[PDB]
């Protein structure tokens, strides 16, 4: 039945910015359209209802505009805690969600602080090795890492992941996990984990030796 | 206010089924319509159906016709979702939340996370990332949580006096287990001196273990 494009299905402003996000449906919905919110570990909020009626209790600076079956959905002077996934919803006839936008803050670029960890002796009774490198509070959110193992490059074992961005600094964090076998890991001496971002051309670099202890 | 409570998490076999329920207060769903939604971990809201239940009718979307049957009872103002023949497709968080259209959606349960999955519940192991000798005013230190299955896992740092410098990383699944970091910043003079502690907790199986964050031995 009823088919709801809302686009674009991401979106990058500054504080105080202003952002419009469109839906359209397939046939006429009347204005019965509704936007929410989304937060990861949240439910959805409602925001706005039948076209542009503001819910009581969120702030006027959300707004929506539409008829027939063109609508829009607008926030301004943006905040950093208004980084969510923001949803339409047709309810003309059941109902339909659009497939989201996810709101970005855009801040200052900022470098991330490097930490790198050798595996601890509890792991290493196990048999496996897990060294990891913590690249934390950056801005933008694309960032490059490099392993060297006795500085010689290795890309094979390595697993990274991303933080959601934060709602308050604005920025995004990330963990690289290099996994070797005991037996790989004190095969070797140096291990050293390379940061490259776009606040600088030089790479952060954190290392650490493999000694006896 | 009204009050929507949901069903807790369930971990579920593969061609199995599972119903999940929705309790109401401060309002009878005698008088409106409850509805239930999915949301499929890192993708969209997707509306799966409704019940009046005055006369106990339903609708459906067509996506979720047959997967999907919606029940309520009056005299115990709770709806119920049962679904049947589960897919990895189905592993989704489903929320409840109440019908009408002056508000729209404006009440959600908190959701109920459904993993749909032939492995076996594991509780994680807890390794404490101590810095090497080489580490200004901070200190960063880490936790890594591995080989558990399903999730979620709850990372804290001094059971949550230590929140302003953390960061917990999204899990990796591999072989059929999840491993996730944390991180913790903290002034550097408060630590070894005091006691920095990771809580693990892991509600799948009723386990929470502590790891103190020791220094390495190494300058003896």
């Amino acid at each position: 039945d009823i088919q709801m494009t809302q686009s674009p299905s991401s979106l990058s402003a500054s504080l105080g910015g202003k952002v419009t996000i469109t839906c359209k449906a397939s046939q006429d919905i009347n204005k019965y359209i509704a936007w929410y919110q989304h937060k990861p570990g949240k439910g959805p909020r409602l925001l706005i209802h039948y076209t542009s009626t503001l819910h009581p209790g969120i702030p006027s600076r959300f707004s929506g505009s539409g008829s027939g079956r063109d609508y829009s959905f607008s926030i301004s002077n943006l905040e950093p805690e208004d980084i969510a996934t923001y949803y339409c919803l047709q309810y003309d006839n059941l109902r339909t969600f659009g497939g989201g936008t996810k709101l970005e803050i855009k801040r200052a670029d900022a470098a991330p602080t490097v930490s790198i960890f050798p595996p601890s002796s509890e792991q290493l009774t196990s048999g496996g090795a897990s060294v990891v490198c913590f690249l934390n509070n950056f801005y933008p959110k694309d960032i490059n890492v490099k392993w060297k193992i006795d500085g010689s490059e290795r890309q094979n074992g390595v697993l990274n992941s991303w933080t959601d961005q934060d709602s308050k600094d604005s920025t995004y964090s990330m963990s690289s996990t290099l996994t070797l076998t005991k037996d790989e890991y004190e095969r070797h001496n140096s291990y050293t984990c390379e940061a490259t971002h776009k606040t600088s051309t030089s790479p952060i670099v954190k290392s650490f030796n493999r000694n006896e202890c | 206010e009204v009050q929507l409570q949901q069903s807790g998490a369930e971990l579920v076999k593969p061609g199995a089924s599972v119903k999940l329920s929705c309790t109401a207060s401060g309002f009878n769903i005698k008088d409106t319509y409850m509805h239930w939604v999915k949301q499929r971990p890192e993708q969209g809201l997707e509306w799966i159906g409704r019940i009046d239940p005055l006369n106990d009718k339903t609708k459906y979307d067509p996506k979720f016709q047959g997967k999907a049957t919606i029940t309520a009872d009056t005299s115990s103002n709770s709806a119920y979702l049962q679904l049947s023949s589960l897919t990895s497709e189905d592993t989704a968080v489903y929320y409840c939340s109440r019908g009408g259209g002056d508000p729209v959606f404006v009440y959600w349960g908190q959701g109920t996370l459904v993993t749909v999955s032939a492995a076996k519940t594991t509780p994680p192991s807890v390794y404490p990332l101590a810095p090497g000798s080489a580490a200004n005013s901070m200190v960063t230190l880490g936790c890594l949580v591995k080989g558990y299955f399903p999730e979620p896992v709850t990372v804290t740092w001094n059971s949550g006096s230590l929140s302003s410098g953390v960061h917990t990383f999204p899990a990796v699944l591999q072989s059929d287990l999840y491993t996730l970091s944390s991180s913790v910043t903290v002034p550097s003079s408060t630590w070894p001196s005091e006691t920095v502690t990771c809580n693990v907790a892991h509600p799948a199986s009723s386990t929470k273990v502590d790891k103190k964050i020791v220094p390495r031995d190494c300058g003896c």
